[PDB]
């Protein structure tokens, strides 16, 4: 008999280049995150490089005395464990970026404002929360999908 | 036009560090001017090739590309400069600035080039990101993995450290592209470390696969997710126990201050290995070296048990001697007890000045922090001789579901040690 079959498609943070943000924290070249959005920001040499919440499979930090790390790694073949396995990139044979590093000094600079590491603290928190927003509506929207009307 | 023109809010990113500068355009060339650095950097009017022009962290940005292969940045522009830009470039230059974003869709995969000193991680057309090779510090290789080190400049409040690309296997090339991804790399790159990396050890506190940098002063624990960093400072004892089965080895280390991981604190590094799990190994330092900071106790090529080599190096290493099992012998003849504890089944070792219950929450009890102990007799006459501690700060650790015969044997073992008997 028939059968039935759906669509999908993968996650963008902007279309086009002038729907990017414009603060001061990626002037200065700071982790920023975009939660209407959900992007993440990052520094790479004087460029402001985005990349989905969904890119991410997690991230960590730790705090060295002297330096702060914040590590964070994203989705690519091999890692996609557990129930994201069903989630096949549409070119496995592409390089994957499996995994970013940054450092920040704990030092407060002489009477500054802010110390470098509380940046990266800030931006693990939002992060983790826009993560676990962007996970709980997607779930909700899968266990929808199927549902009859009662 | 006029034939000349000039800039006073112009920006130059350097290893990750911005430096502000002026810029001037002429018939003669292109001429910036560093202020942090003090450096002019120059491009002839006739080296020119392709201009570049995209918005990047800091306003906009020119990229220029010239006869010999060499890119240069620059950054603190507006949107309005580009019009100039590109007039004055297609009339004193016969170049046009053409405008380039980078890709915006935020998508972790992609396509990467080589040229000259500087990779490029693009998406078909759009390129995501950039990255100077010669700014990597070190460049290592796995199983279709690829990770570059960076220095680190003091201006740079966010620093780039690590990069890591999953590179997968692509046999029409015949060698393996992680090392080919690497010999590209090296012939842009000037590398110039870790002491010994053990790849992938069996952890059970905290659980799971990880690897082992070894460094001077500390270790680094690196997992798949969550990592650690441990000075030799905060070590305080090393121990090795074998399995009750006799086919595995326990290597402990105690921890001070403890390592935290959120809302939990490992007080004990605990590792598992096999005895049939050989491994050879070769430092990252030269025999006089070696011999000036080991005092000769290491060499520059081991081989032997992998458990045996870890506790090697991390005697050599801490200077700490590594506890061993005592005199103890239970009547299984195994060098331990199997005991409950805390609602978890483990092993219990009698050492040579304590006792340490592995792995699931692990605990360490000196004979001199004891009290007293209590032999109490459960339910039945029959294996159930529940071995209660009491420390002298107050502290009871039970240690119940005992063998008979194993009751035997460490009432025995605790009568020779003296220990108060209640």
């Amino acid at each position: 008999e028939q059968q039935i079959q759906k669509a999908r498609k993968s996650n963008v943070s902007y279309k086009n280049p002038s729907l990017m943000p414009k603060e001061p924290h990626i002037r200065e070249m700071k982790i920023y995150i975009d939660k209407k959005y959900e992007t993440v920001i990052m520094p790479v040499f004087g460029i402001a490089t985005p990349f989905h919440i969904a890119t991410i499979k997690n991230i960590s930090m730790s705090v060295e005395g002297d330096y702060t790390y914040l590590r964070i790694n994203f989705y690519c073949p091999g890692s996609a464990l557990g129930r994201n396995e069903g989630n096949i990139f549409p070119n496995p044979e592409a390089t994957f970026v499996k995994e970013i590093t940054y450092r920040a000094s704990n030092i407060k600079a002489p009477g500054e404002q802010t110390v470098p590491a509380l940046n990266l603290q800030n931006a693990f928190r939002i992060i983790k929360e826009v993560q676990k927003r962007y996970k709980t509506r997607e779930a909700e929207e899968k266990e929808k999908e199927g549902i009859v009307k009662q | 036009m006029a034939e000349t023109l000039e800039f006073n809010d112009v920006y130059q990113e350097v290893k990750g560090s911005m430096n502000d500068g002026r810029l001037r355009l002429s018939r003669q060339g292109i001429i910036f001017k560093n202020s942090k650095t003090g450096k002019v950097d120059n491009i002839q009017a006739g080296e020119l090739t392709e201009g570049i022009w995209r918005r990047v962290a800091l306003g906009h940005g020119l990229k220029l590309l010239t006869k010999n292969g060499h890119v240069y940045k620059y950054d603190g522009f507006r949107e309005s400069e580009f019009e100039k830009l590109s007039d004055f470039f297609k009339t004193h230059y016969r170049l046009e600035l053409m405008e380039k974003d980078l890709c915006v869709k935020g998508w972790n995969w992609g396509t990467v080039k080589f040229g000259g000193q500087l990779l490029s991680f693009d998406i078909g057309d759009q390129p995501v990101f950039e990255i100077p090779l010669s700014n990597v510090s070190q460049c290592t290789t796995g199983k279709n993995e690829v990770t570059l080190e960076f220095h680190q400049n003091d201006d740079a409040e966010v620093s780039l450290m690590e990069v890591r690309f999953y590179v997968p296997p692509t046999q029409e090339d015949g060698v393996d592209p992680v090392e080919a991804f690497a010999q590209n790399v090296l012939s842009k790159a000037d590398v110039i470390d870790a002491i010994c990396i053990f790849r992938e050890l069996q952890c059970l506190t905290p659980r799971g696969r990880y690897d082992i940098r070894i460094y001077p002063t500390f270790l680094h624990l690196h997992g798949k997710t969550f990592d650690y960093k441990i000075p030799y400072t905060t070590v305080l004892r090393l121990f090795l126990l074998p399995h009750k089965d006799q086919r595995q080895m326990f290597f402990v280390i105690s921890l001070d201050p403890p390592i935290k991981q959120g809302q939990t604190r490992y007080h004990f590094l605990i590792l598992l290995f096999s005895k049939d799990e050989d491994i050879s190994l070769t430092l990252n330092m030269n025999e006089e070296e070696v011999e000036k900071r080991f005092e000769g106790r290491l060499t520059k090529n081991m081989s032997g048990s992998l458990y045996e080599m870890v506790s090697r190096v991390m005697k050599a290493l801490v200077n700490r001697k590594i506890t061993v099992p005592g005199n103890f012998q239970g009547h299984s003849g195994a060098q331990c007890i199997t005991c409950s504890y805390k609602a978890s089944s483990g092993l219990l070792y009698p050492l040579e000045r304590g006792f340490i219950y592995v792995h699931k929450p692990p605990v360490h009890i000196r004979f001199d922090e004891i009290s007293f102990v209590n032999f109490a007799r459960g339910t039945t006459t029959t294996r159930s001789f529940d071995f209660e501690i009491e420390t002298k700060q107050g502290t009871q650790y039970t240690f119940s579901s005992i063998e008979r015969e194993e009751y035997g044997k460490l009432f025995d073992f605790v009568n020779a040690k003296k220990l108060n008997i209640k």
